[PDB]
């Protein structure tokens, strides 16, 4: 258990980091390529930020 | 309800007859590089202000 | 300020559903096993197909 728990903790921290990409954080879409693909730079800038 | 057409917004935009063309969540000139599931067209007449 | 104005509101839906109205960008041939920047009915990205 002392060896499996560190592996599980690291795998879950990486999984949480990856899932954080599906969050919007207030943007209209989490997919960066799509918001860059439909909004013009001067106003896409804030959705990017 | 409009669907199953090749919506050529680039021709429509560059006409100087239109006095207000305001798009939200989509840049008015990149619209020609996106595809849409279904477009609803509402129409009516109101006063200026 | 008080003269009449005709108003048309085009509403665009973007759900996880099949697209039907697409801007008239001509279709091209498909290349497999090469790093390319693709646009599949409004889904944009870079990758190998």
């Amino acid at each position: 258990g002392k060896l499996q728990d560190v592996v599980n903790q690291n795998a879950q921290a990486l999984n949480t980091l990856v899932k954080q990409l599906s969050s919007n954080f207030g943007a209209i879409s989490s997919v960066l390529n799509d918001i860059l693909s439909r909004l013009d730079p001067p106003e896409a800038e804030v959705q990017i930020d | 309800r409009i669907s199953n057409c090749v919506a050529d917004y680039s021709v429509l935009y560059n006409s100087a007859s239109f006095s207000t063309f305001k798009c939200y969540g989509v840049s008015p000139t990149k619209l020609n590089d996106l595809c849409f599931t279904n477009v609803y067209a509402d129409s009516f007449v109101i006063r200026g202000d | 300020g008080y003269q009449p104005y005709r108003v048309v509101v085009l509403s665009f839906e973007l759900l996880h559903a099949p697209a039907t109205v697409c801007g008239p960008k001509k279709s091209t041939n498909l290349v497999k096993n090469k790093c390319v920047n693709f646009n599949f009915n409004g889904l944009t990205g870079t990758g190998v197909l």
